[PDB]
């Protein structure tokens, strides 16, 4: 079972004035980080303090307002007036390493879109036209065309909005066939193979895809879309160390070694 | 007293089924994340065969080779349960059963004399991918009993930076203070159960941060040895055997 | 900072309709600085 | 119809906002939660966990030796061993550090700060050092007596390998901006003071022994440390997309 | 009357802990299919199970969460700015396989209406104008022309927007003369004619027409028009064989025939 | 409980397609069938009432009823092994291997049938439907596999049929249920429908 | 999942104009699974 | 019922573990000496290690390689644990121990027709040696999976009258009335536990007294064959996996 508590607190820890010290029994600034531990010496011990009443709060850090905000995750231009986006987060580095800093997680999301007509030399186009995105589950039809059946969507989800309205969005529970997403993993995605690329990718993360269209054939022209996602309800297990290296590609965490982080200095006593 | 006083006996001896290790300069024992391996609530479970509990067959410790802290020495890593795959009844049960579900007591051995110097980072690591490789080769993701030499120590294999590593469970193993680790992990996914021979959940690194010294004319071979006992385990889905 | 008068009635049937919740509060991070068997008080010396 | 009046706002998406909207599947149920080890609530439990300085960020020192202060039989006395701003967010050592990355995702911080260091020599080599704290007003201190005059704590090497320096938080005000950016914000008004190491009276070996050693240095938040107004982090970048 | 009740499960059946059997009384595995029940073996009797305490929900599958979305069920452009419409959902192949599970079924529904203007070579237009949709149910006039009298609409509901704002929605109550839809009939539309058009179409299950135009007419373009319906409150009847052929008909389940279902293998005794 | 399409080879059109082939052998522990128990993928299975409304959805979950029904004459016996194979490797090359996992011990008689419970036994609560490889990997859902084999010998009187055939069925047992809706990849169209 | 804080007020005459219904539980499948008039217990052969 | 007219129904279900036995043509279910397995008594036990208890892992039923019913047939015999000392985790387990307890169920089965005429008779042999010949072959003695055929049956070979093989746990399988046997064997020996590499506790015979005939024409090949179950296992002095 669990030998660690972890009883919640609203505010920062106060400061209770103190003393000198001069004894041969109570030694808080001696410790041993071998055992794993981060040291417990405390303000109050080290140096003589005064009272303070802390009454700063601890909201800003929680789980909820680090990832309660929306992110990019998706960005791109129709051809043929249709486009097929697999969902996932990995195209873009900036929510992609907030997630990894968890190793697992549930939440909601709040899918947000934004959309707008471009022309050939991408020049943005002051055009109301109505477009569809569609969710399709894995194992559900692809539609190859524009007007292929499928777009009826009789059973996937679909989404039609129009340039001219607000941003279309809608929420999603937590959808994995796992009791977590995975922000980590160390196997492979099936058994009988062992080749590379099918190495630290986990499947259950991967619901399906978004296709999108304009509902009718524009003229010489595209439909530019953004997507956004916002983590809502988010509950996390086991804290990561921060990605320290540019990413490189979409699906895998592959790096280029470096032989430093931060930058140098001239010297080891010049701060 | 050791409890009466608030400070870590610097003895230890863990007993597992018919195997017992001792150390005289051991630093505490941590438990990873603060919990002990426990076994699969009947409100977690979704596989419905009644599982197989080995017992004291698998719950002990296995001694893995040794490892030699060499001048070039960067460090070196075990994946779990891989390393134990082929060891004993433990390894039989993870080969038999598509479903597997356990916690680890590892203990890192190495000792020097008062007269060498050096310091290694014993780490246990959730879900540690293997990832400084376009295309990962299969002998350094599951290197097996004898694991794998680390080739990327400062970035962690993962592109992160290895200083921040201490943010898992893990012990330091300083020549000066102690001679081995000892660390107690309880079994961690994001499934009630999973398959040994296609994941592997934790990852024990032992990485040198600062190199083995030595008064001129001392013994020069140092071995870092390595005894794990799977803990509190089950197994569901029985079958013929299957290895990776 | 934040209200004590807020409204809080949901609109949907699913709750990930629901807007963010609204606790944040922090826990004893013991768990993750301190996983040690063996007590270490501040006052003593860590090993003996 | 209910009369209504749309006000400013109205459209807009504000990546911050906080609404109830209509959800994709109504009806789906959700796997069950399971026990799973290492819950955490708040990134402040992170911080308040030690990790390392790439204090020797040195031309002569590339990958791990980076972690590693060196120190070594001196033939002179009271020299300085090392010296760094305190500053958890600012671009240095501090910056690849479990505090520093968090650090670096906020505008504002505030609180005590635990630096811990844990000598890693032989059994037999002996010494002590005094590590102090400065705070701002002028330059790092130039000498062990200047240095002596802040806060600080003797370090004796011994059993008990490691010694933790408190850097308490002093402040005017109640929070510290997280960079100390000038040639356009000014936020030099922030810095927090340094950190500076010298040897009390030497390290001391036996014959033959390694004449040299190292010293690793560990932060980490105190309990009444926390932060506010989160940023995107300077260090994740992007050149195209990914593929 | 009613010899089997049917007693309702908000969650699936749990799993309770069994040991082994060695007897000659109880045969759970033993079987007869010839009675025409489905066998009532369970997992518990088969080997030896664990308890399981098994959560799942079974909203997803229930008719109102199976039914309950929108599908297309028109698709038309105007000519000479008028279109008739005849109410039936026989046209788009997804929800009309959908509707076809059940041999009889209640339900409202709630229509919406996305409309477009394109011109000659259908290509969309960024041109806002006033449609109007209007019922005429059986019996009543239809306009011949985009300006006839019948679109004064003084009895039949109308519902006139246009294509610059939201989609037009509207619900519908259970309408039939029958106290239930029939998706499958066997039988004739009318007494003293056996032809086979006349067969296997139920008359009530036909509640008349929309027909729709553009208020004033549109100079050189037309009126692009998509309808979906949305079952709502779905009560249901003797559930049927899936379709398991193409749709060939809009009216009739006319079919061409196979002699497989699913493609072949090498063999029978290689997965 | 509906019938699955299990003899799907080139030599059986139509009806014949759900006999599975049984006949007197002249040799030991030989292989009758062999089929992926996932009840969404493309196979026998996908023509099956269960088969259908998986593949209106993209998860399942829940134990799985088999049942088979011998369908030779009053005087041909027979005792055959069914066996259910959870995930890691390939289906079972023979018997041997085969009855180290979940299976039951038919014997024909007087009761015709005989049911083989796929009990749920997954990492995860649900699997997806599709196993598709190419784009998601799904593969890594393979729930295993069911395989059958002589137990002892098909057996007649002299100048019977030396063949026969045994129907299977399939069926969701009460632990099942599905999650996300999506459209039936078998319902389609090239045009509007007149 | 589903909330157990939702408001139900109809706003409109008609039925119809109500939004979808909330149940969604399932029954025993017996009448389509086993509708036979002699009761075949699991533990017993279904004919003699 | 059954059980109120004081008769044995002729259908029966063995469910042990992931496995599942039915047969609609038995003859009732014998346990040796009229008891059932049972685990060791604190009072009986000697070896002081904690016992490892597998479960259903390995108390399930494993079957056999089919043997033919031949013209010349004189019968059939195996040898427990050794025949099942390989297969699936109860063998791993035999191998991995120095001692062994357990009891067995076990299921002969041979279907015919009501066109044919034969009797076997089935029988599970305490301490069964085979001492026909001056320096018994190994091959004969433990013949594995495969079992071994009979050379000497009158004499049992072992010097004895087949005819009084009755006095142990048995049962026959006259086509006419049934096509399989089960019976149900405690463990028996003079010490609480044993080596399964080097003592065999029971031995299989299925033996025919009465020739297979029918009517001409009618299926001419009849196998026969053993389904077995490891049952209420217990086993100690855990090591390296070793084999007779
Ligand atoms: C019909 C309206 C469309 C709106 C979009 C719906 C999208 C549904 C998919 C949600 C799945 C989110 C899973 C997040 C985890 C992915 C992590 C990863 O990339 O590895
Ligand atoms: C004035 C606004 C117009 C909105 C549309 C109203 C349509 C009214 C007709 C509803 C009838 C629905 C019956 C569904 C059954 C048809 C089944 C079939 O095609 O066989
Ligand atoms: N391919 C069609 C033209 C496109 C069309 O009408 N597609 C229909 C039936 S295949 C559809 O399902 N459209 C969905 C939509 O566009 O909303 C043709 O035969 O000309
Ligand atoms: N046909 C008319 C022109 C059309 C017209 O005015 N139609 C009238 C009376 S017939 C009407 O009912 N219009 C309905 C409408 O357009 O809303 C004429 O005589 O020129
Ligand atoms: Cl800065
Ligand atoms: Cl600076
Ligand atoms: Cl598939
Ligand atoms: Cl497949
Ligand atoms: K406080
Ligand atoms: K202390
Ligand atoms: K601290
Ligand atoms: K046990
Ligand atoms: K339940
Ligand atoms: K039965
Ligand atoms: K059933
Ligand atoms: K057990």
């Amino acid at each position: 079972g669990q030998v660690i508590k972890s009883a919640v607190r609203s505010t920062v820890e106060n400061t209770v004035q103190s003393t000198h010290s001069i004894t041969t029994e109570a030694t808080p600034a001696l410790q041993a980080a071998e055992t794993g531990a981060t040291s417990n010496a405390s303000d109050e011990s080290m140096i003589e303090t005064r009272n303070v009443v802390n009454t700063h709060g601890v909201a800003e850090t929680s789980l909820e307002a680090f990832y309660g905000r929306a992110g990019l995750v998706a960005m791109f231009s129709t051809d043929g007036g249709i486009y097929r986006w697999y969902i996932n987060f990995g195209e873009y580095v900036q929510l992609r390493a907030k997630l990894e800093l968890l190793t697992y997680a549930r939440f909601d999301m709040e899918f947000t879109i934004v959309a707008q007509v471009v022309n050939a030399q991408s020049k943005v186009q002051d055009f109301n036209v109505d477009y569809q995105v569609m969710f399709v589950p894995p194992g559900a039809s692809v539609p190859e065309n524009q007007d292929s059946y499928q777009w009826q969507s009789s059973c996937n989800p679909s989404v039609i909005s129009n340039t001219g309205l607000p941003p279309a969005r809608v929420s999603v529970p937590f959808m994995s066939s796992a009791n977590a997403y995975s922000f980590s993993y160390d196997g492979y995605t099936q058994f009988g193979d062992t080749s590379g690329s099918s190495y630290g990718i986990v499947p259950s993360n991967y619901l399906g895809m978004l296709v999108v269209r304009t509902c009718e054939d524009l003229d010489g022209t595209r439909l530019r879309v953004r997507v956004y996602a916002k983590p809502k309800h988010v509950k996390g297990w086991i804290p990561r160390s921060p990605r320290m290296t540019p990413y490189k590609s979409r699906y895998t965490g592959v790096y280029t070694d470096t032989t430093k982080f931060c930058a140098n200095r001239a010297r080891i006593t010049t701060a | 007293s050791a409890e009466a006083c608030g400070y870590s006996d610097r003895v230890a001896q863990l007993t597992l089924g018919n195997s017992t290790i001792t150390t005289q300069e051991a630093a505490n024992i941590v438990v990873g994340y603060g919990r002990w391996p426990t076994s699969l609530r009947d409100t977690d479970a979704t596989a419905v065969d009644k599982p197989t509990q080995p017992g004291v067959s698998a719950e002990r410790f296995y001694t893995l080779p040794s490892v030699q802290w060499t001048n070039s020495f960067k460090g070196h890593y075990w994946k779990l349960p891989d390393a134990l795959s082929e060891l004993g009844l433990f390894g039989q049960n993870l080969q038999f059963h598509y479903l597997y579900r356990g916690g680890w007591v590892i203990h890192v051995q190495c000792n020097a004399t008062k007269f060498h110097q050096g310091t290694l980072l014993v780490v246990a690591t959730p879900e540690h991918k293997i990832q400084s490789a376009e295309s990962p080769a299969f002998a350094r993701t599951n290197p097996g009993e004898q694991g794998a030499a680390y080739q990327f120590p400062f970035t962690f294999e993962d592109g992160t930076a290895l200083g921040n590593a201490l943010i898992y469970p893990h012990q330091w193993v300083n020549l000066r203070t102690n001679n081995s680790a000892t660390l107690v992990l309880p079994y961690v996914n994001a499934l009630p159960m999973d398959s040994g021979i296609r994941h592997n959940n934790w990852t024990l690194s032992v990485i040198p941060i600062v190199p083995l010294e030595y008064a001129a004319g001392a013994t020069t071979y140092v071995p870092i040895t390595v005894t794990i006992a799977p803990m509190c385990t089950e197994y569901n889905g029985l079958r013929a055997a299957v290895t990776q | 900072g934040s209200n004590i008068h807020y409204t809080n009635i949901n609109y949907y049937e699913n709750a990930a309709s629901n807007s963010l919740n609204k606790q944040d509060f922090t826990q004893d991070p013991e768990k993750f600085t301190r996983p040690v068997v063996d007590v270490m008080k501040e006052a003593a010396v860590p090993l003996k | 119809g209910i009369p209504t009046l749309y006000t400013p706002g109205s459209g807009q998406f504000l990546t911050t906002d906080d609404f109830q909207t209509p959800c994709m599947l109504p009806k789906f149920q959700p796997t069950p939660v399971i026990d799973i080890p290492g819950e955490v609530k708040n990134f402040l439990e992170v911080v308040q966990v030690e990790s390392l300085v790439e204090i020797n960020n040195v031309e002569s020192a590339e990958g791990v030796a980076r972690y590693r202060i060196p120190l070594n039989v001196q033939d002179a006395m009271d020299g300085q061993i090392m010296a760094l701003r305190v500053d958890p967010g600012i671009d240095g050592p501090m910056q690849s550090t479990l505090l520093g990355v968090f650090t670096r995702y906020y505008a504002q911080w505030s609180g005590s700060l635990d630096f811990t260091f844990m000598f890693c020599g032989t059994f037999m080599t002996t010494g002590k050092v005094i590590i102090a704290y400065t705070p701002p007003g002028g330059d790092q201190p130039t000498n062990r007596r200047q240095a002596m005059l802040g806060t600080h704590v003797v370090w004796d090497f011994g059993l008990q390998s490691s010694i933790t320096l408190v850097v308490p938080w002093i402040s005017s005000g109640h929070f510290r901006g997280t960079t100390l950016e000038n040639t356009i914000y000014k936020y030099r008004y922030y810095e927090a003071g340094y950190i500076t190491m010298w040897y009390q009276t030497n390290m001391v070996v036996p014959p033959n022994f390694p004449t040299t050693a190292s010293i690793l240095m560990f932060v980490a938040a105190q309990p009444n440390f926390s932060l506010r107004i989160l940023k995107d982090r300077p260090d994740i970048s992007q050149e195209g997309a990914l593929q």
